DNA sequence: CGGGAAAATCTCTAGCA
DNA sequence: ACTGCTAGAGATTTTCCCG
DNA sequence: CGGGAAAATCTCTAGCA
DNA sequence: ACTGCTAGAGATTTTCCCG
């Protein structure tokens, strides 16, 4: 194919063939027409298609900013749940937010905050107040909106719902209080049939029975398994299965080839 | 070693070849000339 | 002693996502839960999943209608 | 199914609430919930009390949630109805709030407030309040330097309140606490809604008078006739709506 | 459920809220509550979730305007094969798109044009030259991008086909031209393994060689079926099953209850 | 009979309700007030 | 006569769609051809398609590898 | 299969092309191409021609597609090589041009137009030309009147010789007939694809010496070897790359 | 009848004012 | 009474190749 | 074991600077 | 070395109800 690699080749130099195009018009295998495509900087133009997956540990919260007729918004989502916070604020500034921030943990343990690069979020006394309170701030890829797709889609409910109550007030803070009450109490759905308010209190609750069940747990039974190793871990055992940790490495192996001490 | 090739932040125009630095899910961390930058693989080819 | 803690922290209920897959999973059992990973049995396979990928709930609704 | 007639011999004896006994001898909600229920031997969440506290010549509104000492404190521009509305507003946006006790005050009075809790659903009645609005103080004066403004102490004492501070017989903060009270009235509301539903049957079984229906399981039907709970299979029962 | 009924009405007029929370607070069967949300006016703010499709009939062309580096460019592509055309014009006047499209009909077979509600598109100039070259001009929806999807999409595609050669021409409108050949020609893909002139070549010829085909097969084959009714016209029969045409009405039988005359 | 609300064009705000005159695969033909409108089915929904 | 032409119109491929399915179905075979509706036979099933929803190629790549 | 004697045979008394043999006696299109390409007895779509026409004081340069007489023609500001080169460029983009004949012009020479024919790989070599280009002129001068410009006239007189004048021995018009032209071509390009793909394999059948390969079917593989064409089954040959 | 390799198909995303 | 699509990048499923 | 009806799940889209 | 999501509208698949 050495010829037709360099027809190929001086083709592709001139029209930047797709690798069918070259396939067909020169004889070549598949792969010599993708190799050829693939070693042109030229051709390099589309990323792959899919998407990410944000985190969603039961202390994880994401912060927007959102606006409205005039006013400025902050929004505040638990991911795990999908429970707001909002307030309306006088300006984007670094007192506003802290103070924002400040509150909310003082309300629910807040343990990290995904926020983008923000002039009002990236200031010192944001990070001031996420030191004292113990909060870890994570700015992801700039100008990455899909990274905080979660609290972009409370935005837009946010403003949805305001829409249906904003005749009710007489004030764009209390319309937006309101919002948030039928949001997080008013609106059920998701995992459980639950509220917003109902899913962080079952979240919340699980976590912490959880923690201190399995704890119990660990205390009590202390377990050595031998499988194929050193002495891992015995984690859980049943159903003619065996869950162990070996060498930081939690893994899952038949009930056979595995003794316990 | 791989080369990447990257849209790095609201420029339509195509960079690369970078070195990959760091490969996860969802995002990738290139150098290209002496400059880390992170990118998320929506926005990122790498051969 | 033992046993019925197991029982209990097998009643539990999780929901969680794969690396590349965008839907939910449904209501798995939980068996075990770790700083980072959680151990959990759905329809006959015992997995292991990420803790950031894992929402651990109860369900107080099903809880009460047995 | 076969710890029921255990499950009324514990209550006859050590009286056990229907959690305790549903635990135990792993029987539905509602069939405990009855048995509890039959023993004529036998037969909160939602109230915050609301103050004011005047410190360094400003106000601060303070909302404590007394099955918990949960506490809720804003600096307030100015003592009127509207902060008043506001306030509760944003408190019953954030938790389940259905009764709230004020001292029967000037702010707490206005109409403003009144429209609030009537749009929100809150009941207003007119010495764990003052235990709390004295800890919240002390606690502000031990973070004041911390901070410039008087509202960034008091939210820095309120964080402190609800997740630094530690005590009673468990050990547990009053977040812990107030998350594990609003679990148990969700639980207790779930099953509230459980035997509301169910109530609305009868049932005819081997045929017998109508009796009460209470458990509906995959391959039986637990029922009630005579102040006595009995359970039948599915296909010799017949349910029907009265 | 007459007094559920009234508190749920109550308490949505208030919070509007959906239907899982209003059966759920209210001991309401879903049909009722969905029944509650659906007579609410302030509730229907979403359409139904599903694209529509655009036609495909050989003779249908979608025409656009794009701009690059201040140049207006009119991109006309053929929807059944993807096959497109593309000229640089000094301005988006009625008189360079009639000119473009009477150019266009005299090079291939044009019957219906699907463009937007430009100013150039809708001028009266392009109406004479359509009514002149028995083109019928078919504006969908205003403001619809979608209903011209296929445009739209060979507008991306063409500009990036010109970014990789606009190093290898002096003047737009060259790369543009170069842009249409490479893509004409220099592209395969889609159902058969084509380029959009060989697909639009295959499509042309398959319209006219199977329209007179078929007229051959009828003018030599004429019968008449009984059905179950009427004299419908026999259209196929084989495989065990007749399909014929009763009243303007293309359906398909089994062999069985089916005489051929 | 049914009832139509729409989003009619680039208006973020709905209207409603209509009269459906005529329904199609992607749209629809509603009459809002002595003003006939065609209205893609992704921008309405029928009652 | 008729059957040589029955046979070359049964030659060709169409390529078409459902009205709410966007994804294109794989190449039937061409069974009759009218102005507004195409008959077409794809796997083992017989079906009405609109001609707006249909293209119909030969494939001239396939005809020339049997 | 069974025709391929009966394929000879006709081929040897009537001399048909491969294409009507393969119709006839339903061949893959190499089996026939490979009859007719053993018979030693036995043994154009991509031209267009270029010129310029002078009409009230305006320059039109027309392509005439000569296998079909398709008559593409634009006015041009001026007759200089960049004008000329831009129309290549366009026809090129257009149709599968491969050669264009032209009159040895000062536009047809300059570089500008050698260097486009050299990007979009087209060969240039200095009565089908004048008759239609006269034709043209005929029709433009019969509608003239319908525009006011001469380029719209230009283009109606295309769309008038290309669509709405039909003739020859089928009555088919100018684009029916370039349609079918460059279909034939492409079919004719894909054959010599496959015979290009397939002449570089060799069958080892019942073993026999080397052998060339023909068809490679599902349940039969068509090979040809001392000038004459057998077909063995799958299983009984041996394909191997030389 | 069966693994390894290759071809084919499925899934999914950006960009198109 | 009109209507999202298209080409490329991975990932997964199907087919082929010679035992 | 089986139709009709209802509940549950799947598919998919706009909007979020 | 970090990462689209969410709630609602139809459409289709599963389960239940009483013979
Ligand atoms: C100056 C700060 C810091 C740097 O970036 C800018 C600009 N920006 C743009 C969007 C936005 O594009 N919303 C539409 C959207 C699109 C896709 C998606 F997945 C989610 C979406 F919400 C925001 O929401 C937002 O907060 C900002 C912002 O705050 N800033
Ligand atoms: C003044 C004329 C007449 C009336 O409308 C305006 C505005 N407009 C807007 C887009 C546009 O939104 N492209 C992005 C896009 C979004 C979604 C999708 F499915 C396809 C897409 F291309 C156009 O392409 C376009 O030609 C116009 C236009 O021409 N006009
Ligand atoms: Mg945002
Ligand atoms: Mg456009
Ligand atoms: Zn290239
Ligand atoms: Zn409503």
């Amino acid at each position: 194919f050495l010829d037709g690699i360099d027809k190929a080749q001086e083709e592709h130099e001139k029209y930047h063939s797709n690798w069918r195009a070259m396939a067909s018009d020169f004889n070549l295998p598949p792969v010599v027409a993708k190799e050829i495509v693939a070693s042109c900087d030229k051709c390099q133009l589309k990323g792959e298609a899919m998407h990410g997956q944000v985190d969603c540990s039961p202390g994880i919260w994401q912060l927007d900013c959102t606006h409205l007729e005039g006013k400025v918004i902050l929004v505040a989502v638990h991911v795990a749940s999908g429970y707001i916070e909002a307030e309306v604020i006088p300006a984007e500034t670094g007192q506003e937010t802290a103070y924002f921030l400040l509150k909310l943990a003082g309300r629910w343990p807040v343990k990290t905050v995904h926020t983008d690069n923000g002039s009002n979020f990236t200031s010192t006394t944001v990070k001031a107040a996420c030191w004292w309170a113990g909060i870890k701030q994570e700015f992801g890829i700039p100008y990455n909106p899909q990274s905080k797709g979660v609290i972009e889609s409370m935005n837009k409910e946010l403003k949805k719902i305001i829409g249906q109550v904003r005749d009710q007030a007489e004030h764009l803070k209390t319309a937006v209080q309101m919002a948030v009450f039928i949001h997080n109490f008013k609106r059920k759905g998701g995992i459980g049939g639950y509220s917003a308010g109902e899913r962080i209190v079952d979240i919340i609750a699980t976590d912490i029975q959880t923690k201190e069940l399995q704890k119990q747990i660990t205390k009590i039974q202390n377990f050595r398994v031998y499988y194929r190793k050193g002495p891992a871990k015995l984690l859980w055992k049943g159903e003619g299965a065996v869950v162990i940790q070996d060498n930081s490495d939690i893994k899952v192996v038949p009930r056979r080839k595995a003794k316990i001490i | 070693n791989f080369r990447v090739y990257y849209r790095d932040s609201r420029d339509p125009v195509w960079k690369g070849p970078a070195k990959l630095l760091w490969k996860g899910e969802g995002a990738v961390v290139i150098q290209d000339n002496s400059d880390i930058k992170v990118v998320p693989r929506r926005k990122a080819k790498i051969i | 002693e033992l046993q019925k803690q197991i029982t209990k922290i097998q009643n539990f209920r999780v929901y969680y996502r794969d690396s590349r897959d965008p839907v939910w999973k449904g209501p798995a059992k939980l068996l075990w839960k770790g700083e980072g990973a959680v151990v959990i049995q759905d329809n006959s396979d015992i997995k292991v999943v990420p803790r950031r990928k894992a929402k651990i709930i109860r369900d107080y609704g099903k809880q009460m209608a047995g």
